[PDB]
């Protein structure tokens, strides 16, 4: 409706509120996998898994940089 | 051949002790759908995925069962994405979790007290089975003490 | 979406190499996030603000630390989300200097006085 | 076990591999504690 | 090959009894040959399926 857009509307200035928080804090992580990662932290999950697998994506790239 | 190998899958899930046109008429029915579908990501991957969805209700050492075999079963492929789509439809003891007091070089953790009360709901399943069952004997014979001549039986029918 | 995907979309979101190039690291996700996937933890979006705070007075912005306090009343003026810890903890977790101790600073209760 | 303990931390000629032994005697009254809280928690048993 | 392919026969039978799949011995060997010929999987499943409901309406 009307009103179902406007849940989208308050979601997308959340999701802006949630980019400055990353930004500020200064994560090497854009938009587009943050949102990912925003997708993951609807289910309730835990970043002593997660911030493991960030740190060796990126060093899944050193020996084909 | 592949005439008979539709019938001999119509065969084996056919149990037995009319049904004798039946096997004939459900070959028809096996190609009658062949070709409703043929008119009109790799495979481990799936199998990693339900893996994690085991992982996420408990029960790890089973989808580290399933992955190990999964890694010499790539040693096919085409079985499993067949596979992945019966494995959610079905048909229509271990002393060493909470024992150290075994080996030399067992570990040292302490307490655990955060499923221990889940170690008395593995006596409940136990004593819940030989309840189910007692509630299943007593409804069988229910249904018979009420009932009316005749009425489940054919002996008036003769 | 459906959990065990969305980890390979994170997956091809870091590096843009396919599902098929490799299979191992892929593997060690779905290796170390399920069994820690759901909390075993009591969660506190209050206790990682007062840390958030100290991570931000720890790189000496003070005005920053008074704008994440308005961005946090932000997030509460919608009210879209229900899990607003996970996310915090999270980005908290990914913190990184742009230019000690912990244990006895506050940690949340790991369920070990309660248990269900 | 506690009134040991009660009485040896007023002591101070008890070295300090005694006062490292009977210092790693404060997690294992921490634990039972820790055990007691548990139950505490489910009694609202038997 | 042939030892080879009886113990990658032995490994899918197990993958498959604890998923708890309803199929059997027998039928897990016909379905294996039918993908061996080159047959697409889509149109096994709903045979499997179809069938699996069929046949109880008769007994």
């Amino acid at each position: 409706a009307a009103a179902a857009a406007a849940n989208l509307n308050a979601v997308r200035e959340t999701m802006d509120v949630l980019l400055e928080i990353s930004r500020i804090l200064n994560t090497g992580l854009d938009m587009e996998t943050l949102s990912i990662c925003v997708r993951l932290c609807e289910q309730g999950i835990n970043p002593e898994a997660l911030s493991s697998v960030i740190k060796e994506l990126r060093k899944a790239t050193e020996a084909l940089k | 051949s592949i005439t008979q190998l539709f019938d001999d899958l119509c065969e084996a899930l056919l149990p037995a002790a009319n049904r004798k046109r039946a096997k004939r008429s459900l070959k028809k029915v096996a190609y009658n759908a062949l070709f409703t579908n043929l008119f009109q990501l790799p495979a481990r991957n799936k199998i990693l995925m339900l893996s994690f969805d085991l992982r996420v209700g408990g029960l790890g050492p089973k989808a580290d069962r399933l992955e190990e075999l999964v890694e010499e079963l790539e040693a096919v492929g085409s079985v499993l994405d067949l596979l992945v789509q019966l494995a959610g439809s079905g048909p229509p003891r271990d002393y060493f979790l909470n024992n150290k007091h075994v080996g030399r070089n067992v570990p040292y953790s302490g307490y655990d007290c955060d499923d221990l009360s889940v170690f008395e709901m593995d006596v409940q399943s136990l004593i819940s089975r030989e309840e189910c069952l007692c509630h299943s004997m007593i409804q069988e014979t229910l249904q018979v003490m009420e009932a009316a001549p005749g009425t489940g039986l054919p002996t008036v029918g003769l | 979406k459906s959990p065990n995907v969305l980890l390979q979309n994170l997956c091809c979101r870091i590096l843009g190499r396919s599902e098929a190039d490799v299979a191992q690291q892929f593997q060690y996700a779905v290796r170390v996030i399920g069994s820690n996937f759901a909390p075993t933890v009591e969660r506190d979006e209050f206790l990682v603000a007062e840390k958030i705070k100290k991570e931000l007075i720890r790189q000496r912005r003070e005005a920053d630390a008074a704008l994440f306090s308005e961005l946090h009343r932000k997030l509460h003026s919608q009210g879209v989300l229900k899990n607003k810890w996970s996310i915090l903890y999270l980005l908290l977790s990914l913190s990184e200097d742009p230019r000690s101790y912990a244990t006895l600073f506050a940690q949340a209760l790991p369920r070990d006085a309660h248990s269900t | 076990i506690r009134r040991y303990t009660d009485q040896r931390s007023l002591d101070r000629s008890f070295g300090l591999v005694g006062q490292s032994f009977c210092a790693a005697l404060h997690q294992e009254l921490r634990e039972y504690y820790r055990l007691l809280s548990v139950l505490h928690s489910q009694l609202q048993l038997t």
